[PDB]
């Protein structure tokens, strides 16, 4: 034999492990000043003959995400001003909007005592809130804050647009995409490029669907940690989009109430034009065989003789018993149990889901820390791309021949989850020692 | 589709004999014993692997679908009813006696 | 020092809805599922279903759909959590005694249970 | 083949590629990005430079290949040359040797060390 | 001479000093403190790569060394004679700041080339 | 195995043995932390930096041109290396430390310069 040990410096092997990436990015939320320069042509290095174990739920990649797409939120809220003087005693009246029976409430005309440029002075000011940022205390109301946390209003100038952000490994890391399709979440992966950043992720705060996010290649993808627990959520990606027009028709003209010396509290003065009630548009005819194609591969996992009912949200917070997201700046709480109604059995006209708006926003279900999203004028309009759902099954006993499905609650690591399901991290170890003939 | 089958309905044993009750399922099994109606109490989560502060007298093992739980040197205490869980199923448990 | 208290035995005609609570302390409420079991005298436990304590979001099997409510309170700085299991069509086959479970794991490993509420119709 | 293309290549086929793995390996709160990117860039400097004084303690410094002095024992591969350098990938070999790489490094630190040792001796005589 | 003296003398002159200018590349609580730490790093780093650089063409720990790689004419057609004695280095690297890549490209395969010879000669 | 500065109260013949010992330590890892991390950094390059200058690049024990002065220190080879120990031969020396860094330096120069000559002819 005569074989010697030979150092080998620079050999193409790696291993799991956990690194901080940075970010790069091509006023924001999320800092695009703070990002590096993206690269202009990104380079997607195909390694041939080369399985890799991947995994989904252990991606320290979305906690890493959640962790900064958090810490973002707190560092673009920490400049703006407080709203301490705004948790006081307020005269609500209802807005002048003849009496349409129910949905009356929903703007409450509301009159307070606010602190000026000078301490010994208060002015009466009135300010339009809507019915989910009240609680009564027969007029007196007060924001729906004042026991639990303190508000801060978000800077006006700051918008909550998502910007797509790619995820960039250091010197030492590698960034391993399974380019297969039909890849579940887990297991083996025989398609296997590295990158050196991640594909642009535009950071969308959504529950029960997710919207502007990647569109599949071949069909509908469901994946979930176990199909056979019911805690889990599952994660359906569309190969289509389902586009979905988002309107809040009312003008909601923005006033500007000082405060204190150098801050100013932006509140609803005057609604110029008809009251009417925030919305989303879905198309029924791409909805409906949407369910079709999520139906026909749910049935993959479930059985071919199920029965595969929709239904809408069992219950909970506000934020999960409706699609919840941010449309140019106002948080959107939309109904959507039109959407999920439906029974499949193995055999241009428009849903209507009416949203309420909310300005009291506590994020990423944190309880200590609320936000006041200021009043936006003029009319705004949206249009989003529906590419997935997150979803809960039943559960209880399963064995007759039916499966309830519900829309999922949002934790926000799903919304992430449904992202970076293609890449992994790795480190990549150079030093290696074999045995050769050769001898110093 | 989860199913469960547990073979001893009735179960009487001596002190201090080695007594095995057979769960066979398909999952993740656990362990658990009720006594006479009141709050039960998880005795082994997963096949094997046994909660802090059980007495070691309970052990599990796990080979194909099939789950033993073999538990020796009986004694007062462990006369109980003892059951096993997949998921959100439980079989109706056996009843240990003298 | 976790510790899931339940409330006292109740009786109630049919028909008339009941407001079962777990009071959870001592540990960490939001990272850990609550369940609830049902236990009819001289038979095995049957599954009521799970809440999430950070998003309130219940999940129940189709027998008690449109019956069982599962509902969470929160007190100040979270150290106690009211879980409410509320049943409103009640029948005489509901006569069953309710734990309140929680789940700690992937393995549904129901580490602590609840004392019992006894539900007589 | 570019940055880690040779991975599924064979040992052999890999050994011609070591430059284009060796460049990658150092290419790259006031803020949220700040303190954990410099963390990380601190951290990456520091493993590079405990590769490159584990390759200086060993002699093989400023080579990517390098040849050394201690024997193959057979019991950490019974494998032969042919089905090492033409078969199997330096992924599958890593994951080979993964319990004998302590011992083997401990040994060619020795045999530096007496290499070293023997050297002084025979340029002071 | 100093640091830098030599930037103005001929090139076979600061052959001889090249190791003052070699050796001056390594030496939020505060303002100062995270700057002074980032500008650390960025001097660490560079020297770093500028080692490795070296150490990747075989001239590692050494301030001059041969190369393999023929100067090939497309890069420069200059007599020797000449460049020694009447340029400075910064007109040099103004006239061949284009073709680094490629010449640094051919280092790197003329080294791995060297090395895998070495490997052979000594394994019989 | 000694350990970390074992020989560090031997004499110098068992204590050369152990120089990879004290090498390995110098590399083993807030602002004030990072500042820390980055300052043994700095100072495990400058000494590297320092040998690279001496042309004992990647050497332990590195040979070199230099005569040793008597001025420096009038002891013999035996009474050094056999009756002292590393600490006692540092305070032997503390004050004569740079003119020897110093002319290491331009012996390592005259060394390259005529390297450069001979295999440019
Ligand atoms: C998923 O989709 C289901 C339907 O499939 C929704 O369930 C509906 O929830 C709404 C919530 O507003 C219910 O509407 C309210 O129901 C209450 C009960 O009404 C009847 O209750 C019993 C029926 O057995 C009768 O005895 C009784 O006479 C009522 O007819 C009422 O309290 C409400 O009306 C009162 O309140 C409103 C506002 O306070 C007033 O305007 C009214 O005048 C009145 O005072 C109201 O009608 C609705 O009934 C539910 N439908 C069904 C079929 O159960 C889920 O909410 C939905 N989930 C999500 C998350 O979107
Ligand atoms: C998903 O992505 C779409 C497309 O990027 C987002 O829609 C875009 O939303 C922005 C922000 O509101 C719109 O800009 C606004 O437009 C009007 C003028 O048209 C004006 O009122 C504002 O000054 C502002 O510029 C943008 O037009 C709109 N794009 C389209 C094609 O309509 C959508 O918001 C995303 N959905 C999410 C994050 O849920
Ligand atoms: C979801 O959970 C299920 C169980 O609830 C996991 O099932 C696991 O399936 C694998 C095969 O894919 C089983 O391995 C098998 O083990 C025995 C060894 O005696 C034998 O039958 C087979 O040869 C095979 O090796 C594994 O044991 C089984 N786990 C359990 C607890 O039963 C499934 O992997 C989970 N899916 C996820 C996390 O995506
Ligand atoms: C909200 O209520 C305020 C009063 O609190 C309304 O303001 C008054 O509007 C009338 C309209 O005829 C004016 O004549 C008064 O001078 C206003 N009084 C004020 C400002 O103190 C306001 O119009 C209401 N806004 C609505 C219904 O959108
Ligand atoms: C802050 O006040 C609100 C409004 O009073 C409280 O919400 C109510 O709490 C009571 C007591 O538990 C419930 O019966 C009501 O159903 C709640 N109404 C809701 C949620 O709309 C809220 O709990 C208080 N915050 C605390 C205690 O942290
Ligand atoms: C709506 O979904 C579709 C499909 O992903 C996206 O439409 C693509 O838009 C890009 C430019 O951004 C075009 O180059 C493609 O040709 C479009 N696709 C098709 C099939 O026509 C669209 O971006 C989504 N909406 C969003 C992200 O808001
Ligand atoms: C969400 O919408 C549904 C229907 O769009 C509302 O639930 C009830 O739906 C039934 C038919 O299934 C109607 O007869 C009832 O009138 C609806 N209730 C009401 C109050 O209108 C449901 O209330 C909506 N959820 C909200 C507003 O939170
Ligand atoms: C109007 O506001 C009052 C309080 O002033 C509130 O109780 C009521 O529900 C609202 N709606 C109508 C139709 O009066
Ligand atoms: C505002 O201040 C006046 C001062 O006289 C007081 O009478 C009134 O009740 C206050 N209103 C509110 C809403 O606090
Ligand atoms: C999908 O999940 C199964 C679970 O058993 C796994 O074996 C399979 O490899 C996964 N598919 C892919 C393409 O990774
Ligand atoms: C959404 O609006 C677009 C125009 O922006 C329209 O073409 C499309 O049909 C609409 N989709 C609906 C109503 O589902
Ligand atoms: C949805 O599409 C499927 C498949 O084409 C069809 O069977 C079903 O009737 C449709 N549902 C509607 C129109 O509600
Ligand atoms: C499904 O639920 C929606 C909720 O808005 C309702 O309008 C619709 O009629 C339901 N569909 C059927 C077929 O009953
Ligand atoms: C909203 O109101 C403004 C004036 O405040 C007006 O110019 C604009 O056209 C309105 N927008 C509508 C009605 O969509
Ligand atoms: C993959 O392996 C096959 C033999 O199994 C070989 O022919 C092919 O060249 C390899 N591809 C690479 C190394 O890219
Ligand atoms: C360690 O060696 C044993 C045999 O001695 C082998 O079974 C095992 O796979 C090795 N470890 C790894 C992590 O490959
Ligand atoms: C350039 O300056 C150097 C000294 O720095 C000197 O030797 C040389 O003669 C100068 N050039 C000319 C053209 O005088
Ligand atoms: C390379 O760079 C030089 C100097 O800037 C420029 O003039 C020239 O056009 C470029 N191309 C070639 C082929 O030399
Ligand atoms: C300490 O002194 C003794 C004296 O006999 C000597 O043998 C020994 O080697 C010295 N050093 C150590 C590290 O024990
Ligand atoms: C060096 O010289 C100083 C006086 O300048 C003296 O105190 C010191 O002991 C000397 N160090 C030696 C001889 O090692």
């Amino acid at each position: 034999e005569n074989l010697w040990v030979t150092v080998y410096y620079g050999v193409p092997v790696w291993k799991d492990a956990e690194t901080t990436l940075f970010c790069a990015s091509d006023h924001n939320v999320w800092a695009t000043h703070a990002c590096v320069p993206t690269d202009p042509n990104p380079q997607e290095i195909h390694l041939e003959n080369v399985t890799e174990e991947f995994n989904m739920w252990k991606n320290n990649m979305v906690e890493q995400m959640h962790t900064d797409i958090i810490s973002l939120w707190d560092q673009s809220l920490k400049p703006c001003v407080k709203l301490t003087p705004l948790c006081v005693t307020l005269q609500c009246t209802n807005v002048t909007n003849n009496i349409t029976d129910d949905m009356r409430g929903e703007l409450k005309n509301c009159s307070f005592n606010m602190t000026t440029e000078l301490r010994d002075k208060k002015q009466k000011v009135y300010s339009l809130f809507y019915r989910l940022d009240v609680v009564q205390i027969n007029k007196e109301y007060r924001l729906i804050n004042c026991n639990t946390s303190a508000i801060t209003q978000a800077c006006p100038k700051v918008s909550f647009e998502p910007i797509p952000i790619h995820y960039c490994a250091p010197a030492g890391f590698a960034i391993l995409k399974c380019k297969d399709k039909k890849f579940n979440g887990t297991g083996p992966c025989p398609s296997v490029s590295t990158v050196q950043c991640t594909h642009g992720i535009k950071p969308v705060v959504s529950t029960q669907l997710l919207l502007n996010g990647s569109l599949a290649e071949e069909e509908v993808m469901i994946r979930s940690e176990n199909i056979t627990n019911n805690a889990k959520n599952i994660l359906v990606q569309f190969n289509t989009p389902v586009q979905i027009n988002c309107t809040r028709p009312n003008n909601n003209t923005r006033k500007s109430i000082r405060i204190g010396p150098g801050q100013a509290f932006y509140a609803t003065g005057d609604i110029i034009g008809d009251i009417r009630q925030a919305h989303c548009n879905v198309s029924k005819a791409t909805w409906n065989e949407t369910l079709g194609k999520v139906v026909k591969q749910l049935r993959k996992h479930f059985g071919n003789n199920t029965i595969i009912r929709f239904a809408n949200s069992s219950g909970g917070d506000l934020e999960v018993t409706t699609h919840s997201f941010n449309c140019g700046g106002e948080f959107f709480y939309c109904n959507t149990s039109g959407l999920f109604n439906s029974t499949w059995i193995s055999n241009n006209d428009s849903i209507t889901l009416p949203c309420r708006i909310k300005q009291i926003i506590n994020m990423w279900q944190r309880i200590g820390q609320a936000m006041y999203a200021p009043p936006i004028q003029g009319v705004i309009r949206c249009v989003s791309n529906i590419t997935g759902l997150i979803l809960t099954r039943d559960g209880g006993s399963t064995n007759s021949t039916t499966e309830t499905f519900r829309p999922g609650g949002g934790d926000m690591r799903d919304n992430w989850r449904s992202e970076l399901y293609k890449y992994k991290v790795v480190k990549i170890e150079p030093l290696g020692v074999a045995p050769t003939r050769c001898k110093r | 589709d989860i199913q469960m089958t547990q073979s001893p309905s009735s179960l009487s044993a001596s002190v201090g004999d080695t007594v095995t009750i057979t769960c066979q399922a398909n999952g993740y099994l656990n362990w658990y014993q009720q006594r006479r109606g009141k709050a039960p109490k998880l005795l082994i989560y997963d096949g094997s692997k046994l909660e802090r502060g059980v007495p070691s007298r309970f052990s599990g093992r796990r080979w194909g679908q099939e789950y033993n739980l073999t538990i020796n040197n009986l004694q007062p205490e462990d006369i109980a009813t003892y059951f096993c869980q997949v998921y959100e199923f439980v079989v109706p448990g056996t009843r240990l006696d003298l | 020092q976790v510790q899931l208290l339940q409330s006292g035995a109740a009786v109630t005609k049919p028909g008339a809805s009941v407001r079962v609570s777990c009071e959870a302390s001592g540990y960490n409420i939001r990272d850990y599922f609550i369940h609830w079991w049902r236990q009819a005298p001289g038979q095995g436990l049957q599954w009521v279903g799970w809440i999430n304590p950070k998003t309130g979001q219940p999940n129940n099997p189709r027998q008690f759909q449109g019956r069982v409510s599962l509902t969470r309170h929160a007190s100040w700085d979270f150290d106690t959590y009211s879980f409410y299991m509320d049943l409103k069509a009640l029948r005489s086959d509901d006569t069953a005694v309710y734990f309140c479970a929680r789940q700690r794991s992937d393995y549904w490993d129901f580490d602590v249970w609840g004392s019992g509420t006894q539900v007589t119709v | 083949l570019g940055f880690l293309g040779a991975a599924g290549s064979t040992m052999g086929a890999a050994s011609m590629t070591l430059t284009v793995q060796a460049r990658n390996l150092l290419s790259g709160p006031g803020t949220v990005w700040g303190i954990k990117q410099l963390q990380a860039r601190v951290l990456a400097v520091e493993r590079y430079l405990r590769d490159q004084q584990l390759l200086g303690i060993w002699g093989c410094s400023g080579k990517l290949i390098c040849c050394t002095n201690v024997p193959w024992n057979s019991s950490w591969s019974n494998r032969n040359l042919s089905e090492i350098w033409d078969n199997m990938t330096w992924l599958q070999w890593d994951k080979e040797i993964s319990n004998y790489t302590q011992i083997i490094y401990g040994l060619l630190e020795e045999s530096q060390n007496q290499q070293e040792k023997n050297e002084q001796d025979l340029l002071a005589l």
